[PDB]
RNA sequence: UACAACAUGUU
RNA sequence: GAAGAUGAUCAGAUACCGUCGUAGUCUUAACCAUAAACUAUGCCGACUAGGGAUCGGUUGUUGUUCUUUUAUUGACGCAAUCGGCACCUUACGAGAAAUCAAAGUCUUUGGGUUCUGGGGGGAGUAUGGUCGCAAGGCUGAAACUUAAAGGAAUUGACGGAAG
């Protein structure tokens, strides 16, 4: 069969990481951009890591795909990582009115001198 | 460890577990040494004043520290109403 | 060369921890054998055995040589080290590696009284590693090493001059007797005697009262 | 069934000793335990021991202060004249220095370093560093 | 060596069992050690359900349900691999496959 | 020794009353009995909420009382954690570890990834075996995160809570870096608010 | 525990079981048998005389191949038969 | 050998010097 | 279904 | 179904496989006293770490099923204990290791007590005694011979072993 070796799997990584903007979903202009990029010492194995690349980057396109981290992904993972809702989970606006909270805790409660409303 | 004229001739004297009174060996790499910050009383730590507590590997592997310490630090002031001595 | 790549040696480089007994008070690893040879430069090595084992393959046997060596400053500091190598004379620097590594503080005593420097060890200790078990016993002022070979070699690379030795076991398993009778002599800072009953306070790590030359 | 009682209690006490606890209870009690536990108390090894009443044999427990690396009956209790206390110690007891061989003596329990203070010697009991 | 605790059996707490004679081979095997197996099977092989429900003369009548148990000896277990050899670490393992 | 000031205030009551931290596991240890309330109907056992929160207080100190604060190593395997450590080493400048914990990150020293902490703190003692394994090797002090059922073996302090909630695990790290923000004295005082938001720290769905 | 008596009253126990136990080492039951003065063909002595019977070369075991001069000798004090070997190269050849 | 026949055939050794021991008193 | 054995001694 | 007779396989099979089939298998009254009669782990006593089940007894208790829908019903469910047959995790500690909650508390060597072993063979043989109808059981040497025999684990190789 046809199985990538570490090689080309690990310079069509690298290629992805530090030029993602200027490669492209195509295969010939891959051929051409990897050949200003890197400098393989052979025609095949320049063909073979641009082609595996463009297979790469046809498979980012629907996603992020983990293993590659071009400084592009991280400012999305980390914009959506700051998401604060403006409405909170642990204020007892979303429960009517009472610590929806069985008796046992409602006598640990009272049991730490608390007024609690429950 | 003495001589006739009172000078110490020992090389180091090791420290000692605080739960159980055991000497803490050079390679009893198991072995911690907590440092807990004193607060003053606006609610602040203060700089470089801390109260220390030795621990060897054997009460840490017998799952017995966090009882060890519950029982220092609550002697020591550092705790209430946690560590109970009737069980 | 040497470039520090862990804290307490970058300590040790830079000046700010000078003795090995301010890295045993508070257990500190020690991975790099040049904080060894800076904090304790006169050292005096020793190789004890040179065997070889074998491996069995399909084309033949695979011949490894197996190194023993005793490291010792005779002032209350001795180390171990085994390691195997294809040739000996690796196998033996790596050995003498792996033995400052291990290098660890003995407790000298006194038989019975107390004049001078201590000269035997405080207390009897025993030490065990496969079927061997060397015991180490006080002995009074005068008497030499009384030991085979490779155990009085031990002593006198820890700095002992007064003991008696008692083995049991297989003791011609000469990296079973050495390592019984390292675990013995290394057990006399184990030991709690009441001349130890006195609580000292518990100090501070130099790596926490240098923990900024420590981070790089 | 139970052949020394004091056999039992010093077993307990250094087993509790090894597993780190500060306190031990010894069943049954006696003279003879209360008095090596006095023995091993003015020299320190233990703390406070307490005895309770149950009307039937009384029980003990003791505060362990970590101290002690071992106490132990020498069964049966050997006679030993009075220059026959040296092999006992040099057999027992890790160095010339520390440690107390606990002997019953017509003049009552103690050590052997008290024992040579008073000349008096007896039967061996015990043993304690 | 001892192979396994159980010393391949089930006999902890008496002395002795009755035997049980194998399904192949009529081997006399204890009861705690043969290997023993329970199997449901349809009466009629599934490639002859429907020719047979043709032919039948009832309608909506249920077809009987084979019951057996089956035991073996160790090695008539081993060699209709009823039983595999395991590894030693997966020795210890009682729960069934899945 | 401490002020009358921390006294479980009765908002942080509302906070962990809210995110469900109580909520022990149903099957507990001796080394936890000091720590269950009672048992209850369904089966689980409640968690004292004061011990817990005491026990923050005397973490929070212990990580106070570090220098450098990279020297203070945050943790979780768990995929409810790696939000929470990210968020304190952020706004406590220590480091954090997420996802995988690759064996000999303490313990082998010419790794590229090599780290000596002075002190561990995890989110799960069981999930997160290995680092406090090799914490064991290299003298570190561990501070975890301990549930009802969750083993105690080499462990020097143990915040009781419930570390299979979400919202429990988020709230328990977010009140830890507080404490240690007032402490070191980026926030004012226990009156005065964070400009971080309670629902921060929790970790989101990778999908929406 | 330890399977042996205790008791400070038990020192006939403790001697007659080590004199049981004794049997079983090879060198004190030799000299309380006296199987020398019964057995060997010595009779307990370092060395005996004899009289030549006749020449006999013995196959040496493997894995050596050789044949060890010896000779067959009668002895004068009991009359018994011993076989002797002849030690060094061409010494055979000085007895007959 | 399988020492089971081994103490087998000393079994019917031991038979058979009983038989001849018997021939003479 | 059937399948028995492999002279001595080493480096 | 030992033995025996007989058909096959086979180089030969007085073996495995097939067909018979005498003792025996069963019982009564008496003998015999041995098994890998094994947990290959003496008995009594004390202590040392966690967990969930199960059998018997007792003690407190339900949103359940059954008498009746209701009791002094029965079953079942939930917590405590005493005794058991065991099991699971760890390695305190042990061990040559395999492994062991005992095979731990044993060079820091001592709770009480019985029995057994002292390199491999010769040999559980000979002999004397003794028990048995007998088969045999119990007790039980020596001469002589010999450098290993053996235990647990590793790597490899091999298997008419598995994947
Ligand atoms: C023929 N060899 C014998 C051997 O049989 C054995 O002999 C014992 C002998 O020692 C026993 O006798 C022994 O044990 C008893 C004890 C039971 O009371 C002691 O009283 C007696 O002094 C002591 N000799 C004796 N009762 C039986 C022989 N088989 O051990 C001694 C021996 C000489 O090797
Ligand atoms: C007729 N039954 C015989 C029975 O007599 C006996 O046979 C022995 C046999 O074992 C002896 O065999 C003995 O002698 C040979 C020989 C090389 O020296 C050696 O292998 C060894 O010493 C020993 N096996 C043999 N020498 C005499 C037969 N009567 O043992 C075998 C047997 C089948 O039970
Ligand atoms: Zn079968």
């Amino acid at each position: 069969g046809r199985v990538r070796t570490k090689t080309v799997k690990r310079a069509s990584k690298v290629l992805i990481e530090r030029f993602y903007p200027k490669l492209t979903l195509d295969f010939e202009t891959n051929k051409r951009l990897t050949s200003e990029i890197a400098v393989i010492q052979s025609k095949r194995l320049r063909n073979k890591i641009a082609g595996y690349t463009t297979h790469l980057m046809k498979r980012i396109q629907k996603g992020p795909v983990r293993g590659i981290s071009f400084k592009l992904q991280e400012e999305e993972r980390e914009r959506k990582d700051q998401y604060v809702p403006e409405v909170s989970a642990l204020d007892l606006s979303h429960t009517n009115g009472q610590l929806e909270i069985d008796a046992d805790t409602a006598d640990l409660v009272k049991s730490l001198g608390f007024k609690i409303p429950v | 460890m003495e001589n006739d004229k009172g000078q110490l001739v020992e090389l180091y004297v090791p420290r000692k577990c605080s739960a159980t009174n055991r000497i803490i060996k050079a390679k009893d790499h198991a072995s911690v040494q907590i440092s807990i910050a004193k607060v003053d009383e606006d609610g602040r730590a203060i700089a470089g004043e801390n109260i220390t507590y030795a621990l060897s590997g054997y009460v840490r592997g017998r799952g017995e520290a966090d009882d060890s310490l519950n029982r220092l630090a609550q002697q020591d002031g550092l705790l209430k109403n946690v560590w109970s001595y009737s069980r | 060369g040497w470039t520090p790549v862990t804290k307490l040696g970058r300590l040790v480089k830079a000046g700010k921890i000078t003795s090995v007994e301010q890295i045993y008070l508070h257990s500190l690893p020690v991975k790099e054998y040049q904080i060894i040879d800076l904090l304790l430069p006169d050292l005096k090595d020793d190789v004890m055995k040179i065997r070889s084992v074998q491996k069995q393959t399909r084309a033949g046997q695979r011949t490894r040589m197996k190194a023993v060596v005793v490291i010792g400053d005779s002032n209350g500091h001795v180390g171990l080290g085994i390691k195997t190598a294809k040739e000996v004379a690796s196998a033996i620097k790596a050995a003498i590696v792996i033995a400052k590594l291990s290098i660890i503080p003995i407790r000298r005593g006194y038989w019975g009284s107390n004049l001078g420097q201590p000269h035997s060890l405080p207390c009897k200790v025993t030490g065990k590693c496969g079927s061997v078990a060397v015991r180490l016993i006080p002995a009074p002022r005068g008497k030499g090493i009384v030991a085979s070979p490779v155990v009085k070699r031990l002593m006198q690379l820890a700095g002992v001059e007064d003991v008696y030795t008692s083995s049991s076991g297989s003791t011609r398993t000469t990296e079973n007797t050495l390592k019984a009778a390292f675990a013995a002599i290394g057990n006399t800072y184990s030991f709690l005697t009441p001349n130890l009953w006195a609580e000292t306070p518990l100090a501070a790590s130099p790596l926490e009262v240098y923990a900024e030359e420590a981070a790089a | 069934t139970r052949t020394s009682v004091l056999a039992d209690a010093l077993n307990a006490i250094n087993n509790a000793e090894k597993t780190g606890k500060r306190q031990v209870l010894i069943r049954p009690s006696s003279k003879v335990i209360i008095k090596f536990l006095t023995v091993m108390q003015k020299h320190g090894y233990i703390g406070e021991f307490e005895y309770i009443d149950d009307h039937r044999s009384g029980k003990i427990v003791v505060q362990l202060n970590g101290r002690l690396n071992k106490c132990g009956v020498i069964q049966p209790r050997f006679n030993v004249k009075i220059n026959d206390i040296e092999r006992w110690t040099d057999n027992l007891l890790p160095a010339r220095q520390f440690g107390y061989v606990i002997l019953t003596t017509s003049a009552g329990i103690m050590d052997h370093e008290e024992a040579r203070r008073k000349h008096v010697s007896g039967k061996i009991l015990g043993f304690v560093y | 060596p001892k192979k396994r605790a159980s010393n391949g059996r089930n006999k902890k707490g008496r002395g002795h069992v009755k035997p049980v004679r194998c399904l192949n081979c009529a081997r006399c095997v204890p009861k705690d050690k043969a290997i023993k197996r329970v199997t449901i099977r349809n009466m009629v092989e599934a490639a002859a359900v429907r020719d047979l429900s043709e032919a039948s003369v009832y309608a909506e009548y249920a077809l009987p349900k084979l019951y057996n148990k089956l035991h073996y000896c160790v090695s008539c277990a081993i060699h209709a691999r009823i039983v595999r050899v395991r590894s030693r670490t997966d020795r210890k393992i009682r729960t069934p496959p899945q | 020794s401490l002020p009358a000031s921390f006294d479980l205030t009765p908002e942080d009551a509302k906070l962990l009353l809210a995110a469900n931290v109580h909520l022990g596991a149903k099957n507990v240890q001796v080394h936890n009995k000091p720590y269950v309330y009672k048992t209850r109907p369904d089966g689980m056992n409640i968690i004292n909420i004061g011990k817990t929160w005491e026990k923050i207080v005397l973490a929070a100190r212990i990580i106070a009382a570090v220098p450098n604060a990279s020297d203070v190593a945050v943790c979780s395997s768990r995929t409810f954690g790696q939000r929470a450590v990210l968020k304190f080493a952020a706004h406590t400048g220590a480091t954090a570890i997420a996802g995988r914990f690759t064996p000999g990150n303490f313990t082998n020293y010419i790794t590229r990834s090599f780290k000596e902490p002075r002190l561990v703190v995890v989110t799960d003692p069981r999930t997160d075996a290995q680092a406090i394994k090799e914490s064991s090797y290299v003298n570190i002090p561990v501070i975890a995160l301990t549930d009802m059922d969750s083993p105690s073996e080499y462990v020097d302090v143990a915040i009781p809570c419930n570390n299979k909630g979400k919202h429990s695990i988020g709230l328990i790290w977010w009140l830890l870096a507080r404490e240690v923000l007032r402490l070191r004295g980026i926030i004012p005082d226990r009156t005065t608010e964070w400009s971080v938001m309670p629902d921060l720290y929790f970790y989101r769905d990778p999908e929406e | 525990g330890k399977g042996k008596p205790r008791g400070l009253n038990s020192a006939r126990k403790l001697r007659v079981h080590r004199r049981n136990n004794r049997w079983a080492d090879q060198a004190y039951k030799a000299r309380l048998l006296g199987t020398a003065f019964k057995s060997s063909p010595f009779g307990g002595s370092s060395h005996a005389k004899g009289i030549v019977l006749e020449k006999i070369g013995i196959e040496s075991k493997q894995p050596n191949s050789a044949i060890r001069k010896c000779v067959r000798v009668q002895l004068i004090k009991n009359g018994k038969k011993v076989t002797a070997f002849v030690p060094n190269d061409g010494c055979l050849n000085f007895v007959d | 050998m399988r020492d089971k026949w081994r103490k087998k055939r000393v079994r019917r050794l031991k038979r058979k010097r009983r038989k001849v021991r018997a021939r003479s008193k």
